């Protein structure tokens, strides 16, 4: 989830 | 309704952190028959003192004697310690303050599915807790602690349920 | 066959195993 949440930033 | 929704999960987990921490605290786990003060009557035998009942003199209660084999040395210091119970309450406690936190500074969204995680891991480790306990005592009947540990297990385990079903929610409106 | 204990902590096991694979299997939203 934690890898999921910062990749959407982009 | 969210109202109700919070309000429930507020009202559970206060529930659920009272309930472990009396049972923590209080001596009614087991109900055996052992002595009540040396150096075998009936007695209370909670999780740090071991009163004694119907005897001669009753109300005196002894530290238990843990540690009267380097597998039974790890059991027997799990046991000394209640890192397994204590870390229950310490875990329901910082969920607590996480949905506490879900009115004020709102909008994160993350925190309430912490307090979720939160609940769900002090269930996890009040069920280790149980079974350590259990099996460091290898007629012997539980008390009423025992069972509020029990109870503590079984609320906290809802109220995660709750927290998790309303941070899905959460998230369901904001994607509309 | 099984003692009390067994059967008390087959339950209690059972909640468990339920709440978390209803979590981990429901809570991400980039699952939905």
């Amino acid at each position: 989830f934690c890898y999921k949440s910062r990749a959407e930033a982009k | 309704d969210r109202g109700v929704q919070m309000l429930l999960t507020t009202v559970g987990a206060f529930a659920a952190f009272s309930l472990m921490t009396i049972a923590v605290g209080t001596d009614y786990w087991l109900y055996s028959r052992g002595v009540c003060k040396t150096k075998e009557v009936m007695t209370h035998s909670g999780l740090w003192r071991t009163c004694c009942l119907e005897g001669n003199f009753k109300g005196l209660c002894k530290q238990i004697d843990h540690f009267p084999d380097t597998a039974e040395y790890f059991l027997r210091a799990v046991r000394a310690s209640s890192i397994f119970p204590i870390l229950s309450v310490i875990l329901l406690f910082m969920g607590g303050l996480c949905i506490a936190a879900s009115e004020f500074y709102k909008t994160r969204h993350n925190i309430i599915l912490s307090a979720g995680i939160f609940f769900v891991s002090a269930g996890l480790s009040n069920i280790i807790g149980i079974i350590v306990y259990i099996s460091a005592n290898a007629s012997y009947s539980y008390g009423w602690s025992f069972y509020f540990g029990a109870l503590s297990f079984i609320i906290a385990e809802m109220v995660g349920v709750l927290a998790v079903h309303m941070f899905i929610d959460r998230h369901k409106q904001l994607r509309a | 066959p099984l003692a009390y204990e067994i059967w008390m902590c087959i339950v209690f096991a059972y909640i468990g195993v339920s709440v978390v694979l209803f979590l981990v299997s429901r809570f991400s939203p980039y699952e939905w």
